[PDB]
């Protein structure tokens, strides 16, 4: 037996049940909503200006500052859902740049930095503003994209 | 604190993969 | 001190994003996303040709596996192809939705096991001899089936 | 045509 | 919509959502 | 790195 | 046989989560 | 495109893809 066969099935069923409206932990719902919100943010940014990863620049020694620098700049005025989505997309952009420049060792580090910032500085705001549950209700089912396409 | 504490509980309870619904 | 979910959400998003931009190693992320997209496309085509997939599905605890086996055996009765493999996943998902709707939620993990078992025993050998999951990603990745459909209307 | 319908859509989905 | 109600306990949910491996 | 105010602007417009 | 053997290899190697790319 | 070149060993791949 291949555990990948189990993993593939479980992922599909989680995706499908959550998509059809059912929820319990809402883990699948949040993940899917983030994937969608991330795509929508990057689309809007790429149309407004250039692509996100186009202007990034880092080295293993200068990777961390360039991260905290941008992130703390993003949230100095405060926190909202849009910025949290942008936080994920920037982290993704940083990883794409790292791989493109063959500094793949930075990927798991960037991931750790994101998780740490999310945990230390974003989670308190999220819990006081309805938790991930509110994010799902607002941004689930590709809501941000549907708002744009309506116009 | 952990906002998905429930899914991590059933994961430890079980010996196999859990759906994330 | 650290919510594990904060790690899991970040890892999921980054896996999704890196695979989306073209990079691959294990291709686990690519296969999952391609299956998600293909399932949606199959169900879209099925629903726009007939009624919804979950519309007619009869299930009881005593005959659940038996019924599952019969349907899947007739599906691959005269062979396997990538389209039927996608249909296989969609049918299982439809079976789960009906199970939950009929307050038989406990059957969800059972259906998941039956699928994994059939996938492993009867679908995996064909997949390996037909280019592996790598071929499926190349053919169906980036929502290729959907793109094909209405490069045509 | 339950399974026939599934097989038809499936084979049409082939790329 | 809720997949389980308040009736279900964590081990019952684990049995339904998780695979036996 | 002044692109951060560009990121922030698109992010705020994304809000629902 | 396991078609994603490599990703399971690095999962045991590590203490925590691995990207699935 | 391949994320890692053929020179990479599975040890360093784990370091780059896995947390901690
Ligand atoms: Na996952
Ligand atoms: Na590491």
């Amino acid at each position: 037996m291949s555990q990948s066969n189990r993993e593939l099935v479980v992922d599909f069923l989680s995706y499908k049940l959550s998509q059809k409206g059912y929820s319990w932990s809402q883990m699948a719902a949040v993940k899917q909503a983030l994937r969608e919100a991330g795509d929508e943010f990057e689309l809007r940014y790429r149309r407004a200006f250039s692509d996100l990863t186009s202007q990034l620049h880092i080295t293993p020694g200068t990777a961390y500052q360039s991260f905290e620098q941008v992130v703390n700049e993003l949230f100095r005025d405060g926190v909202n859902w849009g910025r949290i989505v942008a936080f994920f997309s920037f982290g993704g952009a940083l990883c794409v740049e790292s791989v493109d420049k063959e500094m793949q060792v930075l990927v798991s580090r960037i991931a750790a930095w994101m998780a740490t910032y999310l945990n230390d500085h974003l989670e308190p705001w999220i819990q006081e503003n309805g938790g991930w549950d509110t994010f799902v209700e607002l941004y689930g089912n590709n809501a941000a994209a549907e708002s744009r396409k309506g116009q | 604190d952990e906002m998905f504490s429930d899914i991590y509980k059933i994961r430890e309870i079980a010996d196999g993969l859990c759906l994330e619904v």
